[PDB]
């Protein structure tokens, strides 16, 4: 009776990777707008009334 | 009636775009740069040239 015991089992086979990584949300949260310079000047320009 | 004012002709100020009636400026321009000129070689040739 040449059980199973007998065989060695050689290289166990990769099924599956696994790697964990959030879903990352941050190009849909926040507006995004490339800047040419080391300093990025944003306008803020305002209607306002005879009393400001 | 929204005068423009201007820079008080502070250098700090007008670099930064700190104005005094409405209409912050972006920034100044950009008219050039100015670097220092390249010294001349007084020739080699009146002393004895052997390339070792």
């Amino acid at each position: 009776s040449t059980t199973t015991n007998s065989n060695s089992i050689g290289r166990p086979n990769l099924v599956a990777l696994t790697r964990a990584t959030t879903k990352l949300i941050y190009s849909d949260i926040v507006a995004t707008q490339r800047t040419n310079q080391p300093v990025a000047a944003f306008y803020g320009i305002k209607y306002l009334n005879p009393d400001n | 009636a929204e005068i423009g004012g201007d820079h008080g002709y502070n250098a700090t100020n007008i670099a930064a775009g700190q104005t005094s009636g409405a209409v912050t400026q972006i920034g100044p321009a950009v008219m050039g740069m100015v670097r220092r000129a390249i010294p001349n070689l007084i020739a080699f040739d009146i002393c004895g040239v052997q390339p070792m």
